[PDB]
RNA sequence: UCUCAUGGAGAGUUCGAUCCUGGCUCAGGAUGAACGCUGGCGGCAUGCUUAACACAUGCAAGUCGGACGGGAAGUGGUGUUUCCAGUGGCGGACGGGUGAGUAACGCGUAAGAACCUGCCCUUGGGAGGGGAACAACAGCUGGAAACGGCUGCUAAUACCCCGUAGGCUGAGAAGCAAAAGGAGGAAUCCGCCCGAGGAGGGGCUCGCGUCUGAUUAGCUAGUUGGUGAGGUAAUAGCUUACCAAGGCGAUGAUCAGUAGCUGGUCCGAGAGGAUGAUCAGCCACACUGGGACUGAGACACGGCCCAGACUCCUACGGGAGGCAGCAGUGGGGAAUUUUCCGCAAUGGGCGAAAGCCUGACGGAGCAAUGCCGCGUGGAGGCAGAAGGCCCACGGGUCGUGAACUUCUUUUCCCGGAGAAGAAGCAAUGACGGUAUCCGGGGAAUAAGCAUCGGCUAACUCUGUGCCAGCAGCCGCGGUAAGACAGAGGAUGCAAGCGUUAUCCGGAAUGAUUGGGCGUAAAGCGUCUGUAGGUGGCUUUUUAAGUCCGCCGUCAAAUCCCAGGGCUCAACCCUGG
């Protein structure tokens, strides 16, 4: 709700991973709800992220240009694994 | 700096002034944050909302010489010390 | 006579406050250079040795007096001083680091 | 039989005629308006949209002698005192003007951490002892001028050192750091130094929203990322060395073009469309570019340095300057104002205070530019007449209109009285003898513009003969023109009326609301399939979307409802 979820693509870089976030919005002028995407740069110093994973963001202040986030791990989450 | 004054708003040769406090930097109709009253010369009505003026006097708020006038027939200082 | 002008003042006032800042900077300038100078000296040279700290010391102290002397007037900001006094501090370590003192 | 709903109009034109489809045109409202004809007043507002083209002249930021040394004037060339070129302190980064640039944290909204902050407020502790200079000034000296040069003297809230420290650096040991006095019947206020907070202001980062073009598809190399060394008030490739090869993009990168943004303004049944004048907020610029000093704060409209173009002065060696500040000039253009009064009020800067400055601001003047309001007479006027036009030649219309008779005086003229705004004992008013009130005179001072073929309210006659000419569309005129011109009459508006230009509506004519593709414009020649879109049924999970209840915020002004005040209205104000 408050922070963005997002996808961890592109983690080659050190000390860094590319994460691509996603959004759903309604149109202005039509009011149908679009898949948007939008791309950032975050940290993990211990480096415990790699591709495949699901991260959450913070806010935080900026390590370098365009890199202005922290890396932490899901709050709620719906793993459920074989419940009755 | 906050400063408690008074800006003009009406018609020609017809003042209509209100108290407030503003920074002292920004222009007679600067954009306002808490309006503390309102007076005029001709009707002579005043109704100086105190609780919100205190507030500003305490942070260190300075008037001007007519609004340090207007307080002073209230019974404002008084009770500010 | 001549009139007044309150601009042309101000022109005035700045040049001689800059020869008295300028001058102000580059006495922190020089000193600091003193100390390098030495460092990279003691450094390569593989005699270790505690009473070679001493002059050093000397050094430290006419670079704090000129940086916080500078402080007392308009140059430097309180909190570039700490970054000037730090550099010193942070690269005199080195060379107890790098070495055995530790 | 409740309540909600105050809101959606069409017309002409393709055809011999009809039903459709589809464009064109009109009736509405608005304007920073311009032009044409006409023109009485008052109230509130508005007034270079083009050449961010170039500018003569005057003003627009000064202030403190209760910080200091000197100098001048006056006096009884004696005391008090008045004035200031210079040193020093604060303000000259506010206020004012302009949208050139800018497609992005610039703006709007909603959040954050790694920072600064003079003046104001609050608060904890201090100010001890010494010294050296530059100005002014005095002498000499170079210049046409602006501005200097040399030799010596001097004060300070100006400069320097020592001493002290609840602060700074560091793992620690240790090392370093300040200050100014002034006025005074002496209580004792204004200030100075260090440190911790409050508020306001400012800097930085981030989510979301933020023009057009694919006949621009690849772009980037300090470019994305780290480490170390730097650097900034502070985070940051902000800088640098090395290492890694990432970073952006077909949901539109890059490139090109356009543009200040917003609150809001106009239109619209609404959805939404267009737009960013005045007012208010942010940003940006200051002859064109670049750079830094000073300071708490600038890369500074009326500050400095350099280059370039232009203008002015010159004794030709050399100098001065930047109205996109007020007013005003030239030029451009269809087109937008006095080279005015005043700091009385409001607000701002300096000062202990008295007071000084304030082309901000408050007022006046010009313009029908717009909105609103009131006049250009009311009542009566039997019968008849002159006159214009028309006629079936009997009459009809202009026409109760006029004449005439009484009544009244907004307005007009004359003569008096006369403010509020002023806050502060009194005095202190640019506006201003202004608004306003009383008295006298007397219908006396005051209506024009377009249209009259259909859309579209309003008709005949004369003249002209596809001529002169009208026209928004359809189209009228070729000898009886309701369509041209004139006349009379009528209609619609009214100190305005019409023309032109620009935007919206009508236009469901880009059809989310709200259109269509058999033949009227519109289904790829066909199929397989990537991304993308959507997706059967049943029971649980979560609560992103969605719904409900609370909190904060989207400034004020404007719009909406109510209330009040200007004689009403426009308009101004209060509250929601
Ligand atoms: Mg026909
Ligand atoms: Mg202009
Ligand atoms: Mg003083
Ligand atoms: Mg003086
Ligand atoms: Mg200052
Ligand atoms: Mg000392
Ligand atoms: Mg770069
Ligand atoms: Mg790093
Ligand atoms: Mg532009
Ligand atoms: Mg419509
Ligand atoms: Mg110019
Ligand atoms: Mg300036
Ligand atoms: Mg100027
Ligand atoms: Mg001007
Ligand atoms: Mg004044
Ligand atoms: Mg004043
Ligand atoms: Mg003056
Ligand atoms: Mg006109
Ligand atoms: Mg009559
Ligand atoms: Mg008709
Ligand atoms: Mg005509
Ligand atoms: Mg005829
Ligand atoms: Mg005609
Ligand atoms: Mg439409
Ligand atoms: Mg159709
Ligand atoms: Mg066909
Ligand atoms: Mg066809
Ligand atoms: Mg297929
Ligand atoms: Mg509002």
């Amino acid at each position: 709700m408050r922070s963005m979820q997002g996808k961890v693509i592109c983690a080659t870089n050190d000390k860094t991973v590319n994460v691509e976030v996603v959004r759903l919005a309604p149109h202005p002028k039509y009011k149908r709800r679009v898949r948007k995407k939008k791309k950032y740069q975050a940290h993990d110093p211990d480096n415990q992220f790699k591709v495949g994973d699901w991260v959450q963001l913070d806010k935080c202040r900026p390590i370098s240009k365009t890199k202005t986030f922290l890396a932490v791990a899901p709050e709620g989450r719906q793993s459920s694994a074989t419940r009755p | 700096m906050v400063k408690l004054r008074l800006k003009r708003c009406g018609r020609k040769q017809r003042a209509v002034y209100r108290i407030v406090a503003i920074d002292v930097r920004s222009r007679r109709e600067g954009r306002d944050l808490q309006k503390v009253g309102f007076y005029d010369p001709i009707k002579s009505q005043t109704y100086l909302n105190v609780p919100a003026i205190l507030d500003f006097l305490e942070k260190g708020a300075q008037p001007t010489e007519t609004v340090y006038d207007i307080l002073k027939r209230a019974e404002v200082f008084k009770e500010f010390r | 006579l001549k009139k007044a002008d309150s601009a042309a003042k101000r022109t005035r006032q700045a040049e001689t406050r800059r020869l008295r800042n300028k001058a102000r900077k580059s006495e922190v300038k020089t000193r600091m250079r003193k100390v390098f100078e030495a460092l990279d000296a003691l450094k390569k040279k593989s005699g270790a040795s505690t009473e070679e700290l001493v002059p050093i010391d000397n050094l430290i102290a006419e670079a704090y007096s000129a940086i916080d002397k500078a402080v007392v007037k308009g140059t430097l900001h309180r909190n570039t001083a700490a970054r000037r006094k730090s550099r010193l501090a942070r690269n005199k370590k080195v060379v107890e680091i790098h070495h055995g003192w530790y």
